């Protein structure tokens, strides 16, 4: 089963399981392996694994991480993914003193919205957009990862799980416990990440739910990013609109004048 | 994304479609046994207050599993139990725990059997669980009401559920078509309106193109009291669904 894979190093722990860097001994391919324990006497295959796998098998896009294989054993499930060289959070930290060039920020946002628009047009909400879950390679690409908190949504949506999105990236409609939420929640997260790429610090780093809400109302007003030009500010304000319906969709965001001159720069690693 | 999503589900319903003739290739089980199973699942869905979507998913999984795996009749309920458990994990905010599924089989099966079947079903379906359902198309169609009528919505939902019971004829029809026939019949029964213009534009389905499925579902509605399986009728008598099953079907459609 796993005979052909040599573990190189442990990468981290996401919503569930553990991710390792591994190499295929026969092809030379370097992969990320997600190891998933199965509760064989109690609860079985976790719902997070069921959702991530079923949905990732549908979502084939350049800006969504590729699931290559699922390896079954009696007691473990291993997901074989393409390996990306590092996460956006690590990149930003390494760039804390020198900053990230605007052409790169713009390219990254463009690609993320492409991946997100693909998700949303395929009735999938990600629900965990944070720089830790966004992976970059040495050739200018960025991709959506860790679909452990994702789900398939209905048209129209019904009430879904409230315990969703890390605090810092959580949209006002979640923080106020609105009955319904949808695709707008992911755009909010992306709006926060856009701001964080430009400053290299989190936009709304709340210490609690109330602190989170106050930080949002402080910055936006009751229902920002100096290095950013007029085109950038306009897009950012549309991604951080208070009203979920008024908040821009990923599709419409791609047609924004901010992206008129977007290229694909290679990052500095 | 309402149009993008609709298009995608129309594509997916073809890929996720079970084998039409499969029960003929099953040596130990029949359509009558599948009816018994699907009815019991309706009961399960009621005891645990599951989403209607969950029940529709569970049925898709069972039909697809039985399309490729021969199953003896003593193990048929085991397949169904595992399918409902998988659908619950996929769709529910708070799915019942495994022990609750073992309890409802009245201790015919062990918890180890249920969990081992869960894994077998995942393997056979190759984890492809995000299937389009009648319920999914219906929720979309309800948006084309003017005005919204929860008697109509509940009765379409009722008729859509009746189709799950009978593999013959309903295996040969797509979720989108069944949802089309159910919505027209519910709309007509309650108000007297027909399949809306805006829904033809959306779906490409006309009342003539929905006709064969409409004829079957019309008959299914008229003879529903005499069906061996009565759980869906009993469910839809409750004020939760506004007692839509207590209504009299139209004698005709004038199609
Ligand atoms: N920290 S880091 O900068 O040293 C570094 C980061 C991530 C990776 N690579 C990588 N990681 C994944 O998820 C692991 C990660 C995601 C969720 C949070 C915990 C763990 C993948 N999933 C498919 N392919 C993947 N590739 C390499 C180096
Ligand atoms: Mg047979």
């Amino acid at each position: 089963s796993m005979e052909n894979f040599q573990k190189v190093e442990k990468i981290g722990e996401g919503t569930y399981g553990v991710v390792y860097k591994a190499r295929n001994k026969l092809t030379g391919e370097v992969v990320a392996l997600k190891k998933i324990r199965l509760d064989t006497e109690t609860e079985g295959v976790p719902s997070t694994a069921i959702r991530e796998i079923s949905l990732l098998k549908e979502l084939n896009h350049p800006n969504i991480v590729k699931l290559l294989d699922v390896i079954h054993t009696e007691n473990k499930l291993y997901l074989v993914f393409e390996f990306l060289h590092q996460d956006l959070k690590t990149f930003m930290d390494a760039s804390a003193l020198t900053g990230i060039p605007l052409p790169l920020i713009k390219s990254y946002l463009f690609q993320l919205l492409q991946g997100l628009a693909f998700c949303h047009s395929h009735r999938v909400l990600h629900r965990d957009l944070k720089p830790q879950n966004l992976l970059i390679n040495t050739e200018g690409a960025i991709k959506l990862a860790d679909f452990g908190l994702a789900r398939a949504f209905g048209v129209p949506v019904r009430t879904y799980t409230h315990e969703v999105v890390t605090l810092w990236y959580r949209a006002p409609e979640i923080l106020l416990g609105c009955k319904y939420y949808s695709t707008a929640v992911d755009i909010w997260s992306l709006g926060c990440i856009f701001a964080e790429m430009v400053t290299r610090r989190a936009l709304f780093p709340g210490d609690s739910e109330i602190d989170q809400l106050f930080r949002i109302f402080r910055t936006l007003g009751t229902p920002v990013v100096p290095p950013l030009d007029e085109d950038g500010r306009s897009l950012l304000s549309q991604m951080l609109h208070y009203d979920p319906n008024k908040r821009i969709s990923a599709k419409a965001a791609l047609a924004h004048p901010f992206f008129q001159d977007v290229t694909k720069p290679v990052p500095h690693l | 994304y309402h149009e993008d999503i609709h298009t995608y589900l129309r594509e997916m319903e073809v890929k996720c479609k079970p084998k039409v003739g499969y029960m003929k290739k099953q040596p130990d089980i029949t359509n009558s046994m599948r009816a018994i199973l699907v009815d019991w699942l309706v009961e399960v869905g009621e005891e645990y207050k599951l989403q209607n979507e969950t029940l529709h998913l569970a049925v898709n999984y069972i039909d697809r599993f039985l399309s490729s795996m021969s199953v003896l009749r003593g193990k048929l309920q085991l397949v169904g139990t595992a399918a409902m458990l998988l659908a619950s994990k996929f769709e529910e905010i708070y799915p019942p725990e495994v022990a609750e599924f073992v309890y409802i089989t009245d201790d015919t099966y062990t918890k180890k059997q249920v969990l081992r079947m869960e894994h077998l079903v995942l393997k056979v379906l190759t984890f492809d669980l995000a299937a389009p359902t009648v319920n999914q198309f219906l929720t979309q169609y309800f948006l084309h009401q003017q005005p919204a009528n929860c008697k109509v919505e509940s009765l379409a939902m009722f008729l859509g559920e009746l189709s799950l019971i009978d593999a013959d004829p309903y295996l040969k029809y797509l979720p989108s078509v069944i949802a089309g026939a159910a919505f027209h019949l519910a709309l007509y029964t309650v108000t007297g309106q027909s399949w809306p213009e805006s829904l033809i534009r959306k779906t490409g389905y006309t009342l003539e193109s929905l006709k064969p499925c409409l004829m079957d579902l019309h008959q299914t509605y008229l003879k529903a009291p005499q069906h061996a399986q009565q759980s869906i009728r009993e469910k839809y008598k409750n004020s939760k669904y506004h007692g839509v099953s207590l209504l009299n079907p139209p004698e005709t459609l004038n199609l």
